[PDB]
RNA sequence: AUAUGGAUUCUUCACGGUAACGUAACUGAAUGUGGAGACGUCGGCGCGAGCCCUGGGAGGAGUUAUCUUUUCUUCUUAAC
RNA sequence: GCUUGUGACGGCCCGUGAAAAUCCACAGGAAGGAAUAGUUUUCAUGCCAGGUCGUACUGAUAACCGCAGCAGGUCUCCAAG
RNA sequence: UCUAAGGGUCGGGUAGUGAGGGCCUUGGUCAGACGUAGACGGCCUUGGUGUCGCUUGCUACAAUUAACGAUCAACUU
RNA sequence: GUGAUUUC
């Protein structure tokens, strides 16, 4: 499940949380995938997926708010936007969810 | 890892925001005087009038001017494009040293006028001698 | 009113064209719980400002009042 | 712990109106002065600034919503109808 | 135990007609008639009171300068910066899809 | 000494046992009042956004 | 400022129209809620506000679309036509060009029955319960009037009655 | 109505600051838009002003049968 | 502490609590403007001018109304120990 | 006539190296217009009010007794 | 048309 995929990513890999940092890592050229709550707003959206495009980066859309994300990351506060900068034994960066 | 030299982005914050520069040098790492990650970057202040057919030479030699300015910018105050812009011609003046002279900074905005103006006048980059609408 | 704090622009003022009378105010204070010391206000008539100088040193005071202009009228206390 | 063993936000009007009236009143007062989630930013900063209108302390968006709660069960039910069949008539 | 009066002709606790009690170089206390405060202005798109404005009554704008009442910035004296920049990002996004969006058609139509 | 020493520690994890149950009185209380909201109608989805 | 739709044209007629919403304001007198919406106006280059009936779930800075072309969502307008079988919809024109009569109240819709071949005409059942057939080409705003649940609490006063009563027309204290 | 100084200009219509923004200035017709004007009532909390109370000191007046380093009073500062 | 002004907040509403004159700003850019010479009166200074009508006094057990110079009535401001 | 209780502001060090600010007691060079007098002032100190100290950089229990001290003030129980 | 509310 992507819920189960991504906790095994928080408990194993590399991530970010926050539209500061997870732009940072953009820049940089560090991330893999970015998971983007239902919520954010839509020019917040548009201005992450130019930066992901820009950075050949994947884009993914979370189902659920920033309470559900942050909750499913595994964290007591809201999470906007999570990027994964190291997956090494989770495999979601190639299953189609 | 796409912001580097020759790349075009657009000023978010300050007193040229809305402007389009190019960066001319990248510092990542950042620096004593500026303890972040920035980017010496040459942009345009005032952008050409668009001329049409009718106007006469006089006309249009008056309307394509631009003024440009030099700046060094926090990465968080640029919107980074996906166009370029080639940035040999004021490489070299366009330095770290230059910017702690009020002179060089008007000798080397100088290069980058006139290196701006050949190339609309070629007619090269005219998105990034449009002016952005917002 | 306005205090003026350059001797060149209270110079500068006092000969400006619009200037015709200057007034020299004599205090008697005390500096830091010391001496009672002078302190000479000269202040210019302008147009629009009464513009105030103070100088809380009397050799000094006095040299201006000497490098005063002949024209401009003085009125002492 | 609990100063008022039943009437709960119905103390301030003491003994009057009738014990029924007063129960009435006082779940839909329960709601409408009540702090709500936003589905904008997600956070429990919503109040009502009159009846319908919904504000979120945060992020400053004002909604449309019920007299005296932020959505009504006939909205909701209209949302998600107008959901499946806009569904259905892409499908 | 000095008291007062109203030095204008308006006797009434009106909200154009405040005083506050000052004590003057004659010794005396005296009612001095004090004009209403002035209001910051806001922004344009968020109605946040916009930084670096002077805030004065709207006639006395008429005399100060011109920095008094703008910042060095685009929409300078009317929006707040935070607005300004969506609006450059929405504006750039916006020319962004048009380009992406006129491609696509192109080619759509193309192959159909 | 020693027999005051067991007291002193029996009191101690008697106390960290009382924390725990106050945590416990709380999530539970927790829970009820979002069964009340949810009963109340005080809940609001996020399809709108 | 009176709650009624845009004014029909080629625009709403055939594509759409895009506005957005500015502030959701409480109008005295009136249960629901009002919806400022900005238009640009086709013609000439200038802002045109209006004065909608603000449903269940508009909220500022909303994009709402006016037109046959419009999305089927909460807060567009849409002509009868262009709506599948089952919707719900509020503000109802009558017929066209009166810029809305049905379902204005809070907390009332209208429900669609169903359509017409033999001309373009739909049937609708009203907030009463009566079923009614106006032209299909009449417009209407998907949702349902904001502010429902407000006939629910007991006024329990005289003096909330008064002043309720002293906006509106009614006469109150009554006599007779 | 106008002149002088300042500013600006051979990169014509200013530079500085990463930024919030700064400053003595730093051209502008149609047209579009935004702000101020411009706003209910109650509660406590914070701050300011006048007043009230009060200490020292420098003056004036009263009391002194006995007592009181005493009682009263002046020691102020406008718009801008 | 009293009077008052003010700030950031909280509560109440099926009640959500004027308008216009007027002033400023932004977007835009018709244009105009310099080399043994221009510009800028949103910087400073300097020059000129400001008409008409009200303005005394009371404001009440002596100034108003009750046929009075009536033990009545009539809006509001300041408020010492 | 007493007893008890209810507060505020300032207080961290010398064991230790060396420079910095100001009328620098006395002592040293340059050196200020006016009415026998002559200040102030444009320059410096290892001193002074093992070489006190007002300042930073720092090793050394920085306080798990600041669990205390110096100083200031109101009226309540 | 009846006039809070509850119960009988
Ligand atoms: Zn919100
Ligand atoms: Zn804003």
């Amino acid at each position: 499940s992507i819920n189960q995929k991504l906790a095994l990513v928080i408990k194993s890999g590399k991530y970010t949380l926050g539209y500061k940092s997870t732009v940072k890592s953009l820049r940089q050229g560090k991330s893999k995938l970015i998971i983007i709550a239902a919520n954010t707003p839509v020019l917040r959206k548009s201005e992450l997926e130019y930066y992901a495009m820009l950075s050949k980066t994947k884009v993914y859309y979370f189902q659920g708010g920033n309470n559900e994300l942050g909750t499913a990351v595994g964290k007591l506060f809201r999470v906007g936007v999570v990027s994964i900068l190291e997956a090494g034994d989770s495999d979601i960066l190639t299953t189609l969810a | 890892k796409f912001l580097k030299a020759g790349k075009v982005a657009v000023v978010v914050r300050g007193r040229y925001a809305g402007k389009k520069v190019v960066i001319v040098k990248p510092h990542d790492e950042g620096s004593k005087s500026h303890p972040f990650g920035h980017a010496l970057v040459a942009g345009i202040e005032r952008y050409p009038l668009k001329v049409t057919k009718k106007h006469g030479a006089k006309k249009v030699a008056k309307r394509t001017k631009i003024k440009p300015f030099i700046k060094v910018v926090n990465y968080n105050h640029l919107l980074p494009t996906r166009y370029t812009l080639d940035v040999e011609a004021f490489k070299s003046v366009v330095s770290t040293e230059t910017f702690e002279q009020p002179s060089q900074r008007e000798e080397a905005k100088k290069v980058v006028k006139k290196a701006f103006e050949e190339r609309h006048q070629a007619g090269k980059n005219q998105w990034f001698f449009s002016k952005l609408r917002f | 009113a306005r205090e003026i704090t350059d001797i060149k622009q209270f110079l500068e003022l006092t000969r400006r064209a619009d200037v015709k009378t200057a007034t020299v105010k004599i205090n008697k204070k005390l500096n830091k719980a010391g001496k009672p010391f002078r302190q000479t206000k000269f202040k210019v008539r302008g147009s629009s400002s009464l513009y105030t100088l103070v100088i809380n040193d009397a050799g000094k005071a006095k040299k201006l009042i000497q490098s005063l202009p002949p024209t401009l009228k003085v009125n002492r206390l | 712990a609990k100063r008022t063993k039943k009437v709960g936000i119905t103390g301030k009007y003491g003994v009057r109106y009738g014990s029924s009236l007063r129960r009435q009143v006082k779940k839909l007062e329960i709601q409408q002065h009540a702090r709500y989630d936003c589905s904008f930013c997600g956070k429990k900063t919503v109040k009502r600034g009159a009846a319908g209108i919904w504000t979120c302390s945060c992020c400053k968006k004002t909604v449309a919503g019920g007299a005296y709660t932020v959505s009504t069960a006939a909205a909701a039910t209209v949302r998600s109808t107008i959901r499946r069949l806009r569904e259905m008539v892409e499908a | 135990a000095q008291r007062v009066t109203f030095r204008r002709r308006n006797p009434y606790n009106t909200r154009s007609n405040k005083i506050k009690v000052v004590k003057t170089p004659g010794g005396i206390l005296r009612a001095q008639h004090v004009k209403k405060l002035a209001t910051r202005p806001k922004c344009g798109d968020c109605g946040s009171a916009l930084q670096g404005i002077s805030t004065l009554r709207p006639r006395q704008y008429a005399t100060v300068s011109k920095t008094h009442k703008t910042v060095s910035r685009a929409y300078g004296g009317s929006r707040c910066a935070n607005c300004v920049k969506e609006r450059i990002i929405r504006a750039f996004l916006i020319e962004e899809q048009k380009i992406v969006k006129k491609v696509v058609k192109e080619q759509t139509e193309a192959a159909k | 000494e020693e027999e005051q020493i067991e007291k002193d520690l029996q009191g101690l994890q008697e106390k960290q046992r009382l924390n725990v149950k106050r945590e416990r009185r709380r999530k539970n209380e927790m829970k009820q009042k979002e069964l009340q909201r949810m009963q109340m109608n005080m809940i609001t989805p996020t399809d709108i956004g | 400022g009176a709650a009624k739709l845009r004014t029909l044209d080629y625009a709403e007629r055939h594509g759409y129209i895009r506005g957005i919403v500015k502030q959701i304001v409480h109008d005295s007198g009136r249960g629901a809620p009002l919806a400022k919406v900005v238009f640009r106006d086709p013609y000439k280059y200038r802002l045109r506000e209006e004065i909608f009936i603000a449903n269940e779930g508009v909220h500022t800075g909303q994009f709402i679309y006016a037109g046959k072309k419009a999305s089927l969502n909460v807060g567009n307008v849409l002509p009868l036509g262009s709506v599948p079988e089952g919707t719900i919809v509020s503000n109802v024109e009558e017929k066209p060009g009166d810029r809305g009569a049905l379902a204005r109240a809070s907390g009332n819709y209208v429900i669609i029955i169903g359509h017409n071949p033999d001309e373009n005409k739909t049937r609708v059942r009203l907030p009463s319960g009566a079923k009614k057939v106006i032209s299909s080409d009449a417009r209407g705003v998907i949702g349902v009037i904001a502010g429902g649940g407000r006939v629910d609490k007991p006024l329990l006063k005289a003096g909330r009655a008064f002043h309720k009563y002293r906006l509106k027309r009614n006469s109150w204290p009554k006599t007779r």
